């Protein structure tokens, strides 16, 4: 109405061209999957990174899976206050967190009794009340050389069943399930990881696909 | 330990710097606080709406 | 041993306490119980700024107070034109994790900081079209918070490492560092002299530190939990702190002591991004509960709501000639807020 | 920051020739692009202009429908041809750099300058002095007057200022007749009202002489100004 | 017969209203955040069943008097056509949002990465161009043969000669085929989610699938059974008056069975509430 002002009528139209960009990189983050890496000691941390990268604040990877970028972030390397920045991951595809079997003889309470808490800390927090969770259980080989002489009982003294790894680790795994109060919301994709037979990728991506799915059906209606 | 009292003595100093301090008292400082607040109200479009003609946005 | 130093400590703070209590023969409530109230108050908004995809963390207009820096979690800083809603430049970050802007006084350069422990500081005025970097600072151990502009050459941050530090800008090396704080430091308000700051820590402390000098000089626990607010009252007699818990407390400087808060039984949530008007008449604060909330800043009582948002709001500030106030959710919403 | 042209030469009229504008040292992609044409001996003139991204392009009265523009962002490069030539083509075309923000320089930077020859309610400008003798170290004021009231209605004028050394491209001195150009000398000044504008140049020093032009932004057919030359 | 159409009729109008407008609001506030494919088809449906339930009244508000117009006969083709429009788009565009449904869970990459917006109003605008023309050729058939005359009720010879073909073809085509297509996209819907996952996903998807293919069943089955009898029999039924009706109750049922398909919609419906 007020002929915009002749230079306003290429600066709105700059606007709509940054416009023109800025939901390019949004729609590009859309198609982008997003994945924190949490754990309480080493836990097998490096390990996985390194594993996974092939195929002080922040380590991103920025390794792809059949069309599919994923994004790891490592927040391992801040000491500070964990709910301070704890909001700024909500959101996420899926969440993995990463624990040692052969943490249960080491101390400083032992290292998996200290780990037992994040993840209730974390499986329980209001941010994260609708975000699927992928939990890693490292160092297996360790747990068989480390089970026949160290017995188990001294981590779980309510525990009499057999001496076995099949047996430990499933006991282990639904301790760590048992922590997940809100079940009817949210579900634990529970993992071994090995030096052999990398299905530990492809694990994470059918996980990814599940969330996916559910995350979809979230938006198109049912479910 | 050995490592303890350097820190304790670095507290025990920091509070000896601020533990004397020319402070006024409360009741002065509200005064000057209100007096500073009714001395800009008239200059505040916050308190008091500017004309929609004159205002900018 | 340590414990003659820990009693030696222990009595200087009763004799501070002491002292303290010593200047208090009247509270602020008294004397402007007999002053004209703010009434009602029924600012609205009119703007839009539709152009984030992420929760905002960004304020500090600038001296011109009319273009508003803003940033997201998608790793992008907007300068916007809040008079014509008009996008001036957009800046992609390298780091898509952070909650810091600056504008400088001078407005030809926007500092940005998060959990990426580094400082970035980017030109506008430049010779090219684009915005470049123009340096990165590093020397941090936790997430960044604030990047206040001292002035054209220097730039005062805090961090999460329970340090806070102000570096230069032609220079990229540490030039002063705070260390006094045992815990998280933000709200790091640079005064209305610029002369001095106070940081505000996450142990219920607010410390003001001397830019020169380089040590501090008072210490202020009034709250019972972290700080996450700051202000300074352009006055400069006095600082606003807010907490995680639904209170507000006014700290005088020249008193050393806690004047009065501002709280209410029908608020529980946290509070955010503490700012002051032009005189000081009215506080703003940005709730948990999806809104912002205005009160009264000298006598107790609310003056009022501002609900406009859908998610939490995070930033909230007031350009320097208090023409109009700005707010940031978490719903990639920016809001600008005027009087009728 | 330089931009270079090139394409000129002498034709036949009613020929087709193309000039192509290279920049290097900026965003091309980013920045709107226009076209001057000076005679040899008379006033600069616009030719065309075309906007970043090839939003919005415009063209002056005389060559409207006639001329053609395009730009190529990854070659960064500016290409205007023109068909059927005629006597009155005959000038030094300039390819010339703008941005439209808050707070911007539009026409802070021209370019070089491609000779070509030929065998064979606009608002308007004029300047009351054309020529006028100068001394190293006085104070010369130079005005302007525009047919139409340049003071828009959002608080902000539309003036520009351009210098034009004896033998180099114009340069801007002042834009929006109240803010100075980036690297130019405090000396120079700008101020004025509506319809009337005026500027100062106090403490002259020598290597500054040159043309002077005032220009309009209120409305794309930008106008120049008759020039005022110093000597 | 009168009692039985008016009092349902008058509920229907003054129970859809409220729920539906809501609806709008909020569908409106769903796409000015984040637009999906569903959501506008889901929009588009509801729209439409504004556009019956605010043309519906015209019909109602006369006593029934014995299927007689007061109102001039200029009227009958205007309601009929936008009426039967509005059930036949109903019937095509949860069909449609089937298909998409079934599409993002057997290829949930397919789904995220293409934006599918723009097909999604294709394929809206594409179901309503077919529904406004096919039913737009029963009353341009149904104009004339040549309190005075009256609308869908015994028609003379030569509108029923023509009537009973488009009308069997409307059963067969906009009806079944729709039906097919939810049924052959919505049985691999539980197929791949019963493959490695949780009981409850499994439960709440089967008693969603339940529901929506219930509804379906119960709302338009009635009509299309008379609708088929009909050319067997040759003449025009009785029971129109009351199978109709039950497709009336559908315009009341989609915005509930809606408010409780998503948690998200659930959620949204709390909190916007003021």
């Amino acid at each position: 109405g007020c002929t915009l002002s002749a230079e306003d009528k290429a600066a709105v139209e700059r606007s709509k061209m940054i416009d023109r960009n800025l939901r390019e990189d949004g729609e590009k983050a859309a198609r982008e999957v997003k994945l924190l890496l949490l754990g309480a000691g080493e836990s097998g941390k490096s390990t996985i990174v390194k594993q996974m990268k092939i195929i002080t604040g922040i380590v991103e990877t920025h390794f792809t899976f059949k069309d599919l970028h994923f994004k790891m972030f490592d927040v391992g390397g801040q000491r500070s206050e964990r709910k301070k920045w704890i909001h700024c991951f909500e959101g996420v595809t899926a969440i993995i967190f990463c624990v040692a079997l052969s943490d249960y003889d080491l101390v400083l309470m032992n290292r998996m009794h200290e780990s037992m808490k994040l993840f209730d800390s974390i499986c329980n927090n209001k941010w994260f009340t609708d975000t699927s969770i992928i939990l890693f259980l490292n160092k297996k080989d360790l747990f068989e050389e480390k089970i026949k002489k160290s017995p188990l009982t001294i981590c779980y003294p309510e525990y009499a069943g057999s001496n076995t790894y099949e047996e430990a680790a499933a006991y282990i795994q639904c301790q760590f399930e048992d922590l997940n109060k809100r079940k009817d919301t949210k579900e634990i994709y529970t993992h071994f990881t090995c030096a052999t037979d990398t299905k530990n990728v492809q694990f994470v991506f059918d996980a990814v696909t599940d969330v996916i799915i559910k995350n979809n059906l979230k938006d198109c209606g049912l479910f | 330990n050995t490592a303890s009292i350097a820190q304790a003595r670095k507290l025990v100093e920091q509070l000896k710097m601020e533990a004397n301090i020319d402070r006024i008292k409360v009741s002065k400082a509200a005064a000057d606080l209100m007096a500073y607040c009714e001395a800009h109200a008239k200059e505040d479009p916050l308190l008091t709406p500017v004309p929609a003609s004159e205002n900018p946005f | 041993e340590l414990d003659q130093l820990r009693q030696e400590a222990e009595q200087l703070k009763n004799q501070i306490r002491d002292a303290r209590k010593a200047c208090a023969d009247a509270t602020l409530s008294q004397i402007t119980n007999n002053i004209d109230p703010v009434g009602r108050i029924q600012m609205r908004t009119r703007r839009t700024l539709r152009g984030h995809l992420a929760k905002i963390y960004a304020m500090h207009w600038g001296t011109d107070s009319r273009l508003l820096v803003s940033a997201s979690q998608d790793g992008k800083l907007i300068i916007w034109d809040s008079y014509t809603t008009n996008k001036v430049h957009a800046i992609p970050l390298r780091s898509s994790w952070v909650m810091t802007c600056a504008y400088a006084p001078s407005g030809n350069y926007v500092a940005c900081g998060g959990l990426d422990n580094i400082c970035s500081i980017y030109n506008l005025k430049t010779r090219e079209g684009n915005v470049r970097v123009s340096r990165e600072l590093a020397g941090h151990t936790g997430y960044l918070s604030c990047c206040r502009f001292l002035d054209d050459n220097q730039i005062v941050t805090s961090s999460g490492d329970t340090t806070c530090a102000l570096w230069d800008i032609e220079t990229g090396q540490q030039t002063t560092t705070f260390t006094g704080h045992t815990g998280d430091v933000m709200s790091l308000s640079l005064a209305p002299d610029t002369r001095l700051f106070v940081s505000g820590a996450c142990d219920a402390s607010a410390k003001l530190w001397d830019v020169r000098e380089g040590m501090c000089r008072q210490t202020f626990t009034g709250h019972e939990s972290d700080i996450n607010a700051i202000c300074f009252f352009p006055n400069g007699n006095a600082f606003a702190t807010g907490s995680d818990d639904a209170t507000c407390r006014l700290f005088d400087l020249r008193a050393d002591q806690e004047l009065m808060t501002y709280s209410h039984d029908n608020i529980i949530c946290g509070i955010t991004s503490v700012s002051f008007s032009k005189s000081g008449r009215l506080l703003l604060a940005g709730y948990d509960d999806f809104n912002c909330n205005v009160w009264d800043a000298l006598k107790a009582d609310r003056a009022g709501v501002l609900a406009g948002h859908d998610n939490r709001v995070s930033c909230l500030g007031v350009t320097d000639d208090g023409m109009a106030v700005a707010t940031g959710s978490w719903d990639s919403f920016l809001k600008i807020w005027n009087g009728s | 920051v330089q931009l270079v042209e090139s394409g000129g030469g002498l034709v036949q009229p009613g020929g087709s020739r193309k000039l192509s504008c290279s920049a290097s040292g900026f965003a091309f992609s980013s920045f709107g692009m226009h076209w001057v044409r000076q005679a040899p001996e008379k006033g600069l003139e616009w030719v065309a202009y075309i906007s970043s991204g090839s939003g919005t392009i415009y063209y002056a009265d005389t060559v409207k429908g006639r001329f053609t523009i395009s730009r190529d962002d990854p070659k960064n490069t500016l290409f205007l041809q023109m068909t059927s030539l005629r006597s009155e083509d005959t000038a030094m075309y300039y390819c010339v750099r703008s941005i439209y923000y808050y707070g911007s320089s539009p026409f802070d930077f021209w370019g070089q300058g491609t000779t070509l020859t030929v065998s064979s309610s606009d608002i308007v400008m004029t300047q009351a002095t054309s020529s006028v003798p100068v001394t190293p170290g006085e104070s010369v004021s130079i005005s302007c007057r525009s047919s139409k009231s340049l003071l828009h209605s959002n608080g902000n004028t539309y003036l520009y200022w351009f210098l034009q050394r004896p033998g180099q491209s114009p340069q801007l001195l002042i834009y929006r007749m109240s803010n100075l150009a980036s690297g130019v000398p405090d000396r120079f000044s700008g101020s004025g009202s509506g319809t009337a504008f005026t500027l100062t140049i106090s403490r002259l020093e020598a290597e500054d002489v040159g043309v002077y032009y005032c220009m309009q932004h209120l409305e794309y057919p930008l106008t120049f100004g008759a020039g005022t030359k110093l000597e | 017969n009168h009692w039985l159409v008016f009092s349902v009729y008058l509920f229907t109008f003054l129970v859809g209203l409220p729920l539906n407008l809501l609806a709008l609001v909020i569908f409106v506030g769903k796409l000015r955040r984040r637009p999906v494919a569903v959501d506008v088809l889901l929009l588009n449906l509801t729209l439409s069943d504004l556009l019956l339930l605010l043309f519906l009244p015209f019909r109602m508000v006369e006593a029934a008097s014995g299927m007689h117009w007061p109102l001039p006969f200029i009227l009958c083709p205007l309601s009929g056509f936008l009426f039967f429009t509005t059930i036949y788009l109903t019937a095509l565009f949860l069909a449609a949002v089937s298909i998409e449904r079934f599409l993002s869970v057997a290829y949930p990459l397919w789904y995220k990465t293409r934006p599918r917006l723009g097909q999604a109003g294709l394929v809206s605008v594409a179901c309503w161009l077919l529904a406004s023309a096919h039913c737009s050729v029963v009353y341009v058939i149904e104009f004339s043969g040549d309190t005075n005359g009256t609308c869908y009720l015994e028609f003379r010879e030569d509108q029923l000669a023509i009537l009973l073909p488009v009308r069997l073809e409307m059963a067969v085509v906009l009806f079944g085929v729709p039906l097919l297509i939810t049924s052959y996209c919505y049985s691999r819907l539980v197929w791949i989610l019963g493959r490695g996952a949780s009981h409850r996903r499994r439960r709440r998807v089967a008693g969603l699938v339940a529901a929506t293919l219930l509804n379906f069943l119960v709302c338009f089955g009635p009509y299309n059974v008379s609708h088929v009898v009909g050319y067997i029999q040759g003449e025009s039924p009785v029971w129109r008056s009351y199978v109709l009706l039950l497709s009336t109750l559908n315009s009341c049922v989609d915005p509930l069975v809606y408010y409780f398909s998503s948690s998200g919609f659930q959620a949204d419906f709390h909190e916007l509430l003021r």
